[PDB]
């Protein structure tokens, strides 16, 4: 009931037996023959890239609004998977995002953990455009805001419109999980590869966005540690590439 | 037990809609109002844009219909008896020769499919298949056009359907005839994937997803405020 | 005839025959019916009180802790599509695209408190031709469930479909012909020393399997008319 | 393990799997042929009266002494069962009183939940008699007292004599349950119809009394909510009547 | 089964059209509870919801067929009753016996000359 998961000869994650969300209903898989257009063979690096990339922990405070990571840029420096994003041209990968919190029984709160395919985001200034430096950092989260952002080339990071101009309660349409600290502790979503082409270049394109939004805010009394660490762990699935060359950049 | 055929994807996204009304004259002056032009995009009309933006990936054929009604312009030098007006509607396939002005070789290009239609009968119709290098069109594109994260944030994507150009075929010297084109676009055999939430904020421009922060719903008096209580 | 019905299915000659379409590939998440988008739960803005609608406070139903024991938690008129509580959720955004609707609504209330908290709520439902309950004793004699939040964290409350006719108009307001779902304090909210006294409920509304719509039209929400630029 | 109970097309109560007390050993049942004396048929209203009547919640504070409800007057205004008490002459019904509390794990206390058949009560003044307005309210509880009551026509509401002149620890003789907040949370007693006649008029006669007495008082620290709500839920069983007429009163 | 017989004429007075192309007419059926035109050139005319016929003069008349459109199971010629709840309202006029409207206009943009149909 405290079963350990070992993925590759480097990683150990301890986890109890809970519920998973599998994509839009499909497991990630390898490309078959009547699915691709490229003129070569994939040569998937199964022997080295399937492991757990535990990112840094964020602190769910009382006054926090939400965080998002864009993928696959979220593993740009994470080990050999970041090297394959350099020394290739096309790529195709599913992921198994596992999100878990360490709260006591005297904490309360609720999170919504969404995976949004093609989460294109609007800018904080109309009649203007975003830059790539405001969409995502390479490994750290990007914070939503309670109030209105007002920059020139930034993102409209207000929390109830989710950066996309929609209702934040309707993000339940995409693959999601609720971390309710009363009963739930963890959340694990298995995203497949969703695109309109069989393989895309994973520098320009953002395949999906992992959003973690607190709907019921965190409350605690005065004895308690005044944050709950949220730890995200991403494991790539069935990664395969094409176009061996040098790194650009660098 | 009722029927759910009214809310299938074919019955929800396949209705004809007037998406473009333009006008074009038939005599000289500036070389711009002698023809009409419409780049085929489902973003200029908000009503149809919101229905298409309930989905991430779409795949459909097109069924375009042209309602052309002409009139006689006022002023001096009127035509009295004028024979009949014939109109050329040209579909420039994506990456095809595009007319700078009327009477340009682009009009006589064999590559661009064209319809010659005479006034007084049933309207002109054409069907265009799914024309893309990709395997679907994408309503959203979280990415860039060029390589090193440079370019416009999702506008040079392979979601190009082409253009439609309309002009008078006649060589009319005396009198001007002003025609008005109505384009009734309709998708056929629609296949849609990855349902998205319906949009809350109003649109600002047909190249972006930019928005202003709007409320999630409409206000109420209290949390326990049912309304009216007629009895 | 020799006319043009805009609502008329006819084949046309292909402008580009002799062109091979890109072979369609397996993309996950295919939609075949709009009702599959409506049968998912969406968070219901119950607290829409004019200073919460521009924040996240219009999703959280406040359950304060102390000495009330006879007052109300919330209450709304149960009609999706026209009520402000429901017209912007996924179910009530699809209902605004149609003129007729028919089926059940499934509500789910999740108590977002600490595991050390305990209390009881009375979740009453009133029929369409009936007045909203005014106290907890009137709501007890109607149709109620007792949601003991120490035992369960969610209370699924499905609402029956009662009407004289087959379908029902979406954009009309038959007052006192829809039903009310109110909630009353039964015991309070008992917490040990160290647990926060006040808490939060979230509501999730969806459709059921018997749901249907008819007579498609334009959504009332989009007012823009002229083309963009 | 969180099984829901639906009784009639109005009521939902959520409850875990716990222990019940069944009467004096019998389940409530319908009257057979060799049990009645009346000259007619019962015509039981099974189709409308079997549902859950959740009364208002009382607040178990630190200094509270006990509460009692007299039955069947406790459902005098509760819906259609109150209408059958009006528009009939005789009646016969069993009940399934379900009592539960919402306390934390940092609260402590103990309750005794008794159903006392024919709990006739003495007056606070000797050489005097009670009134009906001091025996019971129609839907709210009547409080026991720590000290001595001293009214003219009231009830001797001292807590250790239980209003009947007995020892309060000996009330365990009647059908009972202990709500001990350390281990137990709920209590459910299934009372049959006990009388010396097969059917009585349910305006003058009080069939039984439901007493809830705290034996170990409620303690909590300063963080805690300073009460525990006790919620009583009464469901009638096998109710049958005789003597259709008008309501008196009214 | 509705059929429309549209005959036009040329109005007298000055500024006559001489040669006028052809007259096209839009006949719109507003389904019950559908957008209804306040005047000509209103968005209601271009609404996709309201079925329309575009007909050119000189050929066979325009025809359309409408099915049984009612929440009820029949139309009622008589209604011994009221529209609202507590016996208030008009004595049998807001009943579900609504078949819709029919609106007809010229599609042409004719500047010189008037054509009365």
């Amino acid at each position: 009931r405290v079963r350990s998961i070992t993925l590759g000869n480097s990683t150990i994650t301890t986890q109890e037996c809970a519920n998973v969300v599998v994509g839009y209903g499909v497991w990630p898989s390898y490309l078959q023959d009547n699915e691709a257009t490229a003129e070569d063979q994939p040569t998937q690096p199964d022997v080295a890239t399937c492991r757990f990339y535990t990112l840094d922990s964020i602190q769910w405070q009382k006054e926090s609004d939400g965080w998002w990571w864009k993928f696959p840029e979220a593993l740009k420096n994470m080990g050999l998977f970041g090297q394959n994003m350099e020394y290739h041209y096309l790529g195709r990968s599913g992921y198994t995002i596992h999100v878990q919190c360490n709260a006591s029984k005297f904490h309360q709160g609720c999170l919504l953990v969404v995976c949004v395919p093609e989460a294109e985001m609007g800018c904080s200034d109309v009649e203007r455009e975003v830059v790539a430096a405001s969409l995502s950092s390479e490994d750290t989260a990007k914070s939503f805001s309670r109030t209105e952002s007002n920059g020139q080339h930034t993102v409209q990071t207000v929390v109830y419109n989710a950066g996309m101009g929609v209702g934040v309660g309707n993000l339940t349409i995409f693959p999601h999980q609720w971390i309710n600290l009363r009963t739930n502790n963890s959340a694990t979503i298995v995203m497949p590869y969703i695109n309109s082409v069989p393989m895309d270049n994973m520098f320009r394109h953002y395949n999906f966005t992992l959003m973690i939004i607190p709907f019921a805010k965190l409350e605690y009394t005065e004895q308690a540690s005044n944050y709950v660490p949220i730890t995200v762990t991403v494991a790539p699935m069935c990664a395969e590439y094409n176009g061996l060359r040098l790194a650009s950049h660098q | 037990y009722h029927s759910r055929t009214e809310s299938s994807i074919e019955n929800f996204l396949c209705r004809a809609a007037c998406v473009y009304i333009a006008t074009y004259k038939s005599a000289g002056g500036t070389p711009t109002e002698r023809y009409a032009s419409w780049r085929i995009n489902t973003r200029q009309m908000v009503q149809l844009r919101r229905k298409f933006e309930l989905f991430t990936y779409l795949r459909f054929d097109m069924e375009i219909t042209f309602v052309i009604t002409s009139t006689q312009d006022p002023g001096t030098q009127l035509a009295q008896d004028m024979p009949v007006l014939t109109h050329q509607i040209m579909y420039i396939p994506p990456g095809g020769p595009v007319p700078n002005s009327a009477t340009d070789f682009a009009w006589q290009s064999s590559t661009n499919p064209s319809i010659f239609w005479t006034e007084g009968c049933a309207p002109a119709r054409m069907s265009v298949p799914f024309i893309s290098i990709g395997n679907a069109y994408s309503n959203f594109y979280d990415g860039w056009s060029h390589f090193t994260q440079e370019g416009v944030y999702g506008f040079n994507s392979l979601n190009n359907m082409g253009h439609i150009y309309v002009r008078h075929v006649n060589e009319q010297s005396l009198g001007v005839s002003t025609s008005t084109l109505r384009v009734y676009f309709k998708p056929k055999h629609v296949r849609a994937w990855v349902p998205r939430p319906p949009r809350l904020s109003p649109y600002v421009k047909s190249s972006n997803v930019n928005f202003k922060p709007t409320a999630v719903t409409t206000e109420r008096k209290d949390i326990n405020d049912v309304g009216t209580l007629r009895p | 005839s020799n006319q043009f019905l805009t609502s008329d299915d006819f084949q046309s000659p292909s402008a580009m025959p002799q062109f091979d379409v890109t072979p369609e590939m397996k993309i996950p998440g295919e939609v075949h019916n709009l009702m599959e988008i409506a049968e998912v739960d969406s968070v219901v803005p119950v607290n829409n009180t004019k200073e919460n609608i521009n924040s996240m406070e219009a999703y959280r139903i406040p359950v304060t802790g102390g000495d009330q024991l006879h007052t109300q938690v919330f209450g709304f008129q149960m009609q999706p599509g026209l009520n402000s509580v429901f017209k912007r959720t996924l179910l009530g955004e699809i209902l605004n695209y149609y003129a007729h609707w028919s089926g059940s609504v499934k509500l789910t209330f999740v108590f977002c408190g600490s595991a050390m908290a305990t209390g009881k709520f009375l979740l009453a439902y009133s029929p369409p031709g009936a007045s909203p309950p005014q106290n907890r004793k009137q709501a007890m004699l109607g149709t109620h469930v007792i949601w003991d939040v120490g035992l369960q964290s969610s209370c699924v409350l499905c609402i029956p479909w009662i009407s004289q006719t087959h379908y029902r108009l979406v954009q009309q307001d038959e007052y006192t012909s829809a039903g009310y779902v109110t909630c009353w304090y039964q015991t309070g909210l008992i917490v040990p020393p160290g647990a926060p006294p006040s808490c939060t409920i979230l509501c999730f509304a969806s459709a059921c399997n018997d749901f249907s719509v008819r007579n498609l039209r334009d959504t009332p929400f989009i007012e823009q008319t002229q083309l963009l630029q």
